[PDB]
RNA sequence: CAGGCUGAUCUUCCCCAAGAGUCCAUAUCGACGGGAUGGUUUGGCACCUCGAUGUCGGCUCGUCGCAUCCUGGGGCUGGAG
RNA sequence: UGCUAAGUGGAAAAGGAUGUGCAGUCGCGAAGACAACCAGGAGGUUGGCUUAGAAGCAGCCACCCUUGAAAGAGUGCGUAA
């Protein structure tokens, strides 16, 4: 599960705040 | 020699040491040697 | 292993996990204790296997104290079933744990003996825990 | 006034501490229906005649009142001769001044045998409970599988459990019954460990056909892998069938491992670590360093006795009897150690050692 | 029993509540109370360390003495706020007492001895209750089992109180319990 | 600490020259150099002695104070004293030849081993189950000796091999 | 050996020095516990022979005036008090040191003063 | 220095002299002929035997007062000792049959007075629950 | 049917050590309980394709991973050879 | 003004561990503490029971006394004992 683990763990940069669409 | 995740020191003779990076148990008795991985 | 002997409602809605532990956070019985630093729920097929490592250690003398109790049930739906048509049959009975609650006891007159039987418990819990006295 | 179940070597030496005042008879009857059973009756008869002629042979105060008790137990034997439950060979132990008797019955064979004795007789006991150890029997089909226990030839079911992962194209239709099969053999072979644990169990024979067999065989673990008997056509036999079946693998496996021992013994005697000959095993047995016994039953040994109770070869420096084999074993028994009568073992291997032999514990 | 009172720095709160009781306690301080016969409550700030240093010798019933910008005040501990894991002191209920009065305070008791071999020995009440004088509060109470055999109840009537000490709790209850030591038979039974 | 805050004396044949960091010492037998690491300061005393002392008290100051002086130490043993180590041999048909300037070693092989001497040690045999190694560097005698001592591997049955002179082995027992 | 244990045994040694007519120091090292039961049972009638931490001796040299033994602590350290005589308890030594050799003399106070090591042994001879 | 038990009224046994010196190069039987010697005086009581050994093999035996364990089992008439002491005890001895044993016992034990000695017998007396009044 | 998310089930490891191993938890097996990787098995969802993304097995041709069957280098052994 | 030596920064659990920095309690110590070297480490006795054996050291119960500077009814290794 190395794309689903990379695409949510990339919603904790410093523009986006915490959240991104589809987590 | 031992390949586990977790090195204790087995008997009263056993001592804890790091080389390279590496957590290892060292004894006069050869079962007892083993290292962190 | 602890099973209520009757219940109300045999199907109910997951215990919440938020806040710390309100009452139950003082060793009272014993004089070593467990606590809890953690949110889970102890099935009491952990408490069957951590109640025994106690046994096992300590051999002859000393009691044990049981603080929590598996009442509330959790269900589990047939195996290879689509989604829908009811709720599953309950299957395993757990304990809802907060931080600072404390698990179990035991007296037992020497204490490197007692740290270490109570040791031997905590790794077959889900959780990180404790060993506090009755001192302060 | 009692029937015996579930022999083992502790109540065998329980059963070998008794006493009585004036002595004990103990009766092998060999009623297999193979044989002609009235030619064993009337043997049996003939047998307690010679005892109780011997007896009153004799002129003593001790042997005359030998003589009427024996003369008032006699009906036990024809009792005996119609045992009570269906078995093959059948054991009476029979106290004389008292008024106690021993019953015991098994599907092992026996051989005819009347011996007067102190206490009761328990060579051939030892030898029965050797040849009819338990094991346990699992067959594996499609849709079920049996559980069952062999002892002392003997069949009992335990369990009978049912495929629970039993419910488009072929091939899908295959792979997933692959996998249910897969679970099932899973789950089966943690019921027969969980068994195993429990009865004692020592070996397993194991049949799943001609496509499930042997991943059964892999699916046990190390500790009983090395002992699962495979066989093939267990499945659809009926209940004599199956224990015929059962009985002939087990007493192959038996063999087998009597021949494996005898080969261990033959090669190790030389370097100290075992003992051969009836000198040496007698040596080893009046210090208590047997750890394993190995003598051949059909041999007739003769040996002498001592006032401390130490036993003692021919020609050692005192009471000499013919039946020392007895002796040895209620020695080997009182020591702890293992018997194991091999049936043959003084034939060609130990033909120089008279087949005894002993494994040293230092 | 005469206890020397501790001297401790109270400096009165300016601001009260949640948003100013955590700020305070950043800085190493303890928000506190100070009601009883002055019958208009006082809001004190303690130093966190010394605070902690005198419960630490001198128990939980500790008389203190607090200076009030300035004022000198007999006071004694009464309650306390403790945090179930960081363990913390988040308050302090203090009762103003004088010299000559009567006050109603739990004390601890401690079992020491070794008794018979074959015995465990189960503790049931930890504290008990007593009412002594304000400036004669024992420390800790103590108890003796040294030869004692089988299943006796030692009772909190047969506790020895110093002089000016009432036993205030009924003297019914059950404070030490002397048992037969359970067997390995005996603990398998006990929580299946 | 305790190992590097005491000074080395210096016999009375040494010559000893303090250039910076970079030391050397003369003696009656040779002559050796050591660089030292750089927050520590050799310095020679009054008295004829070698000092070393060090500014901080950090992890890795107190790390080198006590290996520089133990160096320094050894330095000046190599060129007075010399290093010298004893060794044995065990079992039946195992023998030791000294072969111009190397060794011949017979260790139950289907060929002999030699063993050429690095420059700077020399060897030298008493019996032909005895010989010993000897040099003016301790860490260059060490590192050859060890060498020697793996010709064989170890036998903990019948103790066949090479060994040092107060060598204790561990031993077990095959029976058959 | 805590502060007060240390004070207690400093004590003992000063109570059990005065209480002596006459008093010689050895050192023992080497000696099993058998050979110095056979030494104390040949002393036992009178002399008592103790052993000690030399500086807790010091402090109790310091209760008497016996400053000229401050150089006898030095090493192991035995000190036997004599309750009465002197002749007999210097043989039983002798006799002693003669068989073992793991026993040797340091020294001895008599009349307020050190007595050499030769002079301590004059005593058996007169 | 083999420490060795042979009870008096036995001579040549083969379980605790037979292996106990045979392996040592000692003599099996000259051992027994002067222990048996010296023991018939007793005859009645388990006395241990010292085997000190020599450089020629000569043993230089030296025969001990029988143990302090047996000679508070016969003080009290029972034969074996109780197995869980402070509990169950199995019998009592007066004060002044203590005294008589460690008369016995009086050249094998480190006390020097008789009141001493008292409490040493005393001790093992404690091991094995007899009460000792 | 394939791809995608999940990982109950499956697979590969690991944490504590009750025990088996003639003695001896850790030469070799490791129970009750706990924590994870992979996306290889059976499933859950229904996100691309129904103005068409042809489906099992074999043949021909390959290319990559190592969680290694042989060959190559070692530590421990209840490894005498 | 400080921290990190891991390219951590620029993925992950139970758990294992003399990595390092800061702050705070407790014990021992110039009456010589910790480490190292020299010497003692005993007697009743092989404590009692169990066991083929059980002698400090499978297991269960107790855990005393003496000479003493101290010496445990014994912290490991080891032998069948």
């Amino acid at each position: 599960a190395k794309r689903g683990r990379k695409k949510r763990d990339r919603k904790h940069s410093k523009a986006n705040h915490g959240k991104r669409p589809n987590a | 020699m031992k390949v586990n995740p977790s090195v204790k020191p087995i008997c009263d003779k056993c001592r804890v040491i790091r080389r390279h990076g590496r957590v290892m148990v060292i004894c006069s008795d050869p079962r007892h040697k083993q290292r962190q991985g | 292993m602890l099973i209520p002997r009757k219940v109300k409602h045999r199907k109910q809605h997951h215990p919440e996990q938020r806040g710390i532990a309100s009452g139950g956070t003082s060793v009272s019985f014993g004089d070593y204790g467990i606590q809890a630093l953690e949110h889970a729920y102890i099935t009491n097929r952990q408490i069957e296997s951590a109640r025994i490592a106690i046994n096992r250690h300590i051999k002859r003398g000393g009691k044990v104290w049981i603080n929590i109790f598996p009442d509330r049930p959790l269900t589990k739906k047939p195996a290879e079933t689509r989604m829908g048509s009811g709720k599953g049959s309950p299957e395993w009975w757990v304990a809802n744990v907060k931080p600072g609650r404390v698990l179990f006891e035991l007296s037992y007159p020497d204490e490197k003996t007692a740290r270490d039987a109570l040791t031997r418990a905590i790794h077959k819990l889900p959780i990180k825990a404790r060993i506090v006295t009755r001192e302060e | 006034m009692d029937v015996l179940e579930r022999l083992d070597l502790d109540t065998v030496r329980d059963l070998s501490q008794r006493t009585d005042r004036l002595g004990v008879v103990s009766l092998y009857f060999n009623a297999d229906p193979t044989q002609n059973l009235q030619v064993q009756a009337i043997d049996l008869r003939n047998r307690y005649r010679l005892l109780q002629r011997r007896m009153e042979a004799d002129g003593s105060q001790r042997y005359r009142d030998v003589a009427a008790a024996l003369e008032r137990r006699r009906p036990l034997i024809e009792t005996l001769i119609t045992g009570v439950a269906s078995g093959r060979g059948r054991i009476m132990f029979i106290g004389l001044d008292g008024d106690w008797t021993v019953h015991f019955e098994c599907m092992m064979p026996v051989t005819n045998r009347v011996v007067l004795d102190d206490g009761p007789f328990i060579h051939p006991l030892v030898e029965v409970l050797d040849e009819g150890r338990p094991a346990g029997v699992v067959v594996i089909s499609a849709d079920d599988a049996r559980l069952l226990e062999w002892r002392l030839g003997q069949l009992q079911e335990i369990s009978r459990i049912a495929q629970p992962f039993g419910q488009q194209m072929r091939e899908q239709r295959q792979a997933r019954e692959r996998e249910g099969m897969q679970r099932f053999l899973t789950q089966v072979t943690a019921t027969a460990t969980e068994l195993a644990e429990e009865r004692g169990w020592e070996r397993i024979v194991v049949s799943g056909g001609q496509r499930w067999t042997e991943p059964a065989k892999t699916r046990f673990g190390p500790p009983l892998r090395g002992k699962v008997l495979v066989d093939r056509g267990l499945g659809g036999l009926d209940d004599a069938a199956l224990t015929a079946a059962v009985s002939a693998r087990l007493h192959r496996q038996h063999k087998y491992d009597e021949q494996q021992l005898l080969d261990y013994l033959c090669d190790a005697g030389g370097t100290g670590d075992v003992a051969l000959g009836l000198s040496e095993v007698t040596a080893a047995l009046n210090a208590g360093r047997v750890d394993h016994l190995v003598y051949d039953p059909a041999v007739r040994y003769v040996g002498t006795v001592g006032a401390d109770g130490s036993l003692y070869a021919d020609g050692e420096i005192a009471t000499k009897d013919s039946r020392f084999t007895e002796r040895l074993v209620d020695r080997a028994l009182a020591t702890g150690a293992r018997i194991s009568p091999v049936e043959g073992a003084a034939d060609a291997v130990l033909k120089d050692a008279a087949g005894v032999a002993a494994v040293l514990r230092w | 029993t005469a206890n020397i009172p501790n001297k401790l720095t109270a400096n009165v709160r300016t601001r009260t509540g949640k948003g100013a009781s955590r700020q305070a306690r950043r800085d190493g301080k303890v928000p506190a109370v100070l009601y009883g016969h002055g019958t208009d409550p006082q809001h004190l700030e303690l130093n966190a360390r010394d605070f902690a240093a005198v419960l630490r010798s001198h128990g939980t019933n500790a008389i203190l003495t607090l200076d009030i910008e300035g004022t000198e005040q007999l006071a004694l501990t009464k309650a306390l706020d403790v945090h179930p894991i960081r363990r913390n002191i988040q308050h302090a209920d203090l009762l103003v007492v004088q010299r000559g009065e009567k006050v109603t305070v739990e004390v601890t008791v401690l079992v020491e001895g070794d008794a018979t071999p074959g015995t465990l020995v189960t503790q049931d009440a930890n504290t008990i209750e007593i009412e002594a004088e304000a400036l004669s509060i024992p420390e800790q109470l103590t108890v003796s089992v040294e030869g004692v055999e089988a299943g006796t109840q030692i009772t909190a009537g047969q506790i020895s109180l110093p002089e000016g000490v009432n036993l205030i709790s009924d003297p019914e209850l059950l404070v030490v319990n002397v048992v037969e030591a359970p067997s390995a038979e005996a603990l398998e039974e006990e929580g299946a | 600490s305790r190992i590097g805050k005491q000074p080395v004396p210096v016999p009375s044949g040494v010559d000893v020259t303090i250039n910076g960091q970079n030391l050397s010492v003369k003696g009656p037998k040779g002559t050796l150099t050591l660089d030292v690491a750089e927050p520590i300061s050799v310095s020679r005393a009054e008295d004829g002695a070698i000092v070393v002392t060090r500014p901080d008290d950090e992890r890795r100051s107190r790390s080198l104070h006590g290996l520089s002086r133990t160096l320094i130490a050894n330095l000046v043993t190599g060129v007075t004293e010399g290093y010298t180590q004893k060794m044995e041999i065990f079992g039946v048909g195992y023998r030791v030849q000294l072969k111009g300037q190397n060794l011949e070693f017979a260790l139950g092989y289907s060929h002999p081993v030699l063993i050429e001497a690095p420059e700077g040690i020399t060897f030298a045999v008493e019996s032909p189950t005895k010989f010993s190694v000897s040099g003016i560097d301790k860490q260059k005698v060490g590192q050859i000796s060890a060498v020697i001592r793996r010709l064989r591997r170890p036998d903990p049955y019948k103790g066949k091999g090479v060994r040092y002179e107060g060598e204790q082995i561990r031993r077990k027992v095959g029976k058959t | 050996m805590a502060k007060a244990d240390k004070a207690t045994a400093v004590a003992d040694i000063a109570e059990q020095f005065k209480a002596s007519t006459a008093t010689v120091v050895t050192e023992y090292r080497g000696l099993t516990v058998a050979n110095l039961a056979e030494l104390r049972r040949a002393l036992g009638d009178s002399a008592t022979y103790t052993v000690a931490k030399n500086t807790l001796v010091k402090r109790a040299a310091s209760e008497a005036g016996i400053e000229g033994l401050d150089e006898l602590f030095a090493g192991p350290t035995a000190i036997a008090f004599v309750k009465g005589e002197a002749v007999d308890a210097a043989k039983a030594i002798k006799k002693f040191a003669k068989d073992n050799k793991a026993l040797v003399i340091k020294g001895g106070y008599m009349d307020g003063k050190a007595l050499s090591v030769a002079d301590v042994e004059k005593i058996a001879d007169l | 220095l083999i420490k060795l038990q042979i009870q008096a009224g036995q001579a040549n046994p083969a379980p605790p002299v037979g292996p106990a010196l045979g392996q040592h190069g000692v003599n099996i039987m000259e051992f027994c002929k002067a222990y048996n010697a010296a023991t018939e005086s007793q005859r009645g009581n388990v006395i241990p035997v010292e085997i000190t050994v020599y450089e020629d093999r000569s043993f230089t035996f030296a025969l001990k007062t029988p143990p302090a364990a047996k000679l508070l089992l016969k003080a009290a008439g029972v034969q074996k000792g109780s197995g869980e002491p402070h509990k169950t005890k199995v019998a009592k001895v007066t004060w002044d049959q203590v005294r008589e044993i460690a008369e016995t016992k009086k050249a094998d034990l480190n006390a020097n007075d008789i009141d001493a000695a008292a409490k040493i017998i005393a001790g093992t007396a404690r091991s094995m629950g007899i009460t000792v009044e």
